[PDB]
């Protein structure tokens, strides 16, 4: 379950609410202004560490099983979306449909959404790839 | 004591000239005069033989920056003066208040401005990512102080000699103290 | 407009961890307990 | 910043910029201001001594931190704090920023541990320039000897003649 | 008086 | 309307010379005049843009400089120039300037 | 200066070109307009500069230069003066350019 989850169903997630568009009005007294704006956020494909934490000093490093429970920590592994950004401008003509083209800032970029927790010996931890002899290099118990 | 006395570098003072002028004109008939009212309410001049920059305002109100010693900018004030008067205005010299004197010098040592920033926590205030040099702010007399590693001093904030003057011989033990290799 | 203050990561964090660390799924209590290691069986 | 430099976690001016849209000279003044309010309220209230928390430059913890951007292992991390902590000692940069101090050690030590990162990588990581880096190391390669540590190179991890010359 | 900005679903 | 600069130059003083001799002659009223010299002033400004390719720089020591009513003036003395190379050595020179913001 | 005469020469040219509608929508002959080219055209040439074909206060036979300025910037002595589009009468010989750069230190 936790496998399907991370492989397919935090894509599935992030792709059902991936465009976020605000439409800015003209709002414009005289026709000097008569541009309409419509700025849109959309996620993409998203990317799911291997387990780590970051410190108070801000150095991060992977984290293993057998850390996390000793220094009271979360074993989790960082999320990071695709986001593109399309900024929109349209003549605002009363009666004319508006029609909306790119000014060319599509800048895009993978910026951190969280932290998931990684369940013990699914494929994203450390401990599934591992042999008995690594699990014993670890102290985990095989 | 200091076997170095600091030298002067810049006097800031300023002169009522006691009339309303006409910046439009001062701009046009003196020789070295700025005026660019969108970028600054008043008229820049400046002349060769004090090195000095005087700021004009329409109100009469002058200020005199760049001299080295209170003479040179006295002479420079009467000068700037005597430029209004000969441009056809009636600018009676009134008072010259100096209020700004800096003054540069070397105590010819590396310093460690750590250490002083450390020890000297109440009346310092080091930032090497703004500003690579130390503010040292005494209380008395009130002069401000740039401390840098080369050990060059740049005291600030000075109405006469005898505030800076005295103001490089208390911070001069206080820097004797803390040393580089 | 920051994208770092745009983007509060800590929401999913927090989230997360705090239906994790604590039984109730939400904002259903005993989801998420303690794991048992008195016995292997256990 | 405040609360960072007092947990002995103390980020940097560009840090806080980064995050927060504030210009230079107004954020400095009221760093400034702060500073000398919380000075007052101690000497108030309970008195704090200081020792070296609200330090200026702090560059011993800003190392751990960069070289965690760059991905770099340990024996680089503390040969940079070793280095960092001599480059004090040498008065030709006493007065250099201490992200510029930290930074030209980490190169240093990038260049003296054969890790596969360029120049112009770390500058773009770390937001300083590549000339301003290039000049640290010249003005850094004249004192081999003291920066890199005794010990390193005592164990023959590291050897002098990998630092390229200028 | 025009709403400067709206939401788009 | 623009800027008036150029009239001082050789082909300005040269046809502002010229007009004179049509204004004492009863031939341009005054409305008539400053309007051709203000396309005048149009035609040089738009032509000295786009189809001339020479270039010049100046080195020397000014004298006195000034910046009233939007114009910077220089004389600039013991001054050496350089076309495109050719040298020219100028006892005294004066520049008066304006800025490429459009007025009225 | 053979640059500098053919810009003098589109500048009679266009002048010319130009002022013949001004002319004749103030009703005034057309002989009016070939009249002003010809003594244009005899100033020029006895000019004789370029070819043709046809105690602080301020107070021709002159060298100036007339230009348009894109900035400017002062140092403590030294001037940046980044001229563009003007035309210099040094030394009784006219000249013609796009870019200035002038330099001159402050006493």
């Amino acid at each position: 379950s936790f496998n399907q989850f991370v492989d397919y169903t935090l894509q599935d997630i992030i792709c059902e609410d991936s465009t976020l568009i605000l439409e800015q009005l003209a709002q414009h007294t005289t026709e000097s202004d008569n541009i309409s704006r419509k700025y849109e956020i959309s996620f993409g494909k998203i990317y799911v560490t291997k387990p780590m934490v970051n410190e108070s000093d801000g150095v991060t490093h992977a984290l293993y099983p057998q850390e996390a429970r000793l220094r009271n920590l979360t074993y989790s592994s960082g999320l990071f979306v695709d986001v593109k950004k399309r900024t929109y401008e349209a003549i605002d003509v009363p009666g004319r449909e508006l029609k909306y083209e790119l000014i060319a800032e599509e800048s895009e970029g993978k910026v951190f959404i969280g932290r998931l927790p990684i369940m013990l010996r699914s494929k994203n931890c450390y401990l599934s790839e591992a042999t008995e002899s690594d699990l014993y290099k670890l102290k985990e118990c095989p | 004591t200091s076997g170095i006395v600091p030298t002067l570098q810049n006097i800031v003072a300023t002169v009522t000239l006691g009339c309303r002028l006409d910046l439009k004109t001062v701009a046009l008939h003196a020789r070295n005069a700025e005026y660019n009212p969108k970028r600054f309410a008043a008229v820049i001049m400046r002349i060769r033989e004090p090195k000095t920059t005087a700021l004009i305002f329409a109100s009469g109100k002058m200020v005199v920056t760049g001299a080295k010693s209170e003479d040179d900018s006295k002479l420079a004030s009467r000068k700037y003066a005597r430029i209004i008067q000969k441009i056809g205005f009636a600018a009676k010299f009134t008072d010259f208040k100096i209020q700004n004197i800096v003054g540069s010098c070397d105590v010819k040592f590396p310093i460690r401005l750590e250490g002083l920033a450390f020890s000297h926590g109440t009346f310092s205030s080091y930032e090497p990512e703004l500003f690579p040099g130390l503010i040292y702010r005494m209380v008395k007399p009130k002069i401000v102080l740039l401390i840098f590693v080369s050990g060059k001093i740049v005291l600030t904030g000075a109405k006469q000699r005898e505030e800076i003057y005295q103001a490089f011989e208390a911070i001069y033990p206080v820097l004797s103290e803390f040393r580089k290799m | 407009f920051n994208m770092k203050l745009a983007i509060n990561a800590k929401t999913i964090t927090s989230g997360l961890k705090y239906a994790l660390a604590t039984g109730n799924w939400g904002e259903r209590a005993g989801v998420s307990q303690v794991l048992n290691r008195y016995t292997y069986s256990s | 910043l405040i609360g960072c430099r007092r947990a002995e976690v103390a980020r940097t001016f560009k840090e806080i910029q980064s995050l927060i849209h504030v210009k230079t000279k107004e954020f400095g003044k009221t760093l400034n201001i702060m500073k000398n309010i919380l000075r007052g309220k101690s000497e108030d209230g309970f008195l704090k001594i200081d020792t070296d928390n609200m330090s200026g430059a702090q560059n011993l913890t800003y190392i751990p931190r960069f070289c965690s951007h760059l991905g770099l292992p340990m024996q680089v991390t503390t040969s940079a704090e070793y280095t960092a902590k001599k480059c004090k000692e040498i008065k030709e940069i006493a007065g250099k920023s201490p992200i510029t101090i930290a930074v030209v050690s980490i190169y240093l030590n990038i260049l003296l541990f054969q890790i596969p990162i360029t120049a112009a990588k770390v500058g773009q990581t770390l937001q300083v320039t590549e000339g301003t880096i290039k000049s640290g190391y010249k003005i850094l390669y004249e004192h081999r000897d003291k920066l890199v540590d005794p010990q390193l190179i005592a164990n023959g991890v590291v050897s002098l003649d990998n630092l390229p010359g200028v | 008086l025009r709403r400067k900005t709206r939401q788009l679903k | 309307g623009y800027y008036e600069l150029y009239r001082r130059s050789t082909i300005g003083n040269s046809l502002v010379d010229a007009l004179d001799t049509l204004i004492s002659d009863g031939r341009i009223e005054a409305s008539l005049a400053m309007r051709v010299l203000e396309t005048f002033d149009k035609v040089v400004a738009e032509t000295l843009k786009d189809n001339t390719q020479s270039k010049l720089t100046v080195k020397g020591n000014l004298d006195t400089y000034g910046f009233c009513d939007d114009v910077w003036t220089f004389i600039v003395k013991n001054c050496q120039v350089t076309v495109e190379q050719s040298v020219i050595s100028v006892d005294k020179l004066r520049i008066v300037a304006c800025n490429s913001k459009k007025s009225e | 200066n053979a640059e500098a005469s053919r810009v003098y020469e589109i500048i009679v040219e266009s002048v010319v070109n130009e002022v013949r509608e001004d002319f004749e929508n103030a009703g005034i002959d057309e002989q009016t307009l070939q009249d002003l080219k010809n003594i244009w055209q005899k100033k020029l040439t006895e000019t004789k500069v370029t070819t043709f074909s046809w105690d602080y206060l301020i107070s021709p036979d002159e060298n100036l230069m007339l230009c348009l300025y894109d900035k400017v910037t002062r140092t403590k002595a030294r001037w940046k003066c980044s001229l563009k589009d003007g035309v210099v009468t040094i030394n009784r010989n006219d000249y013609t350019f796009q870019k200035a750069q002038v330099e001159a230190e402050w006493v």
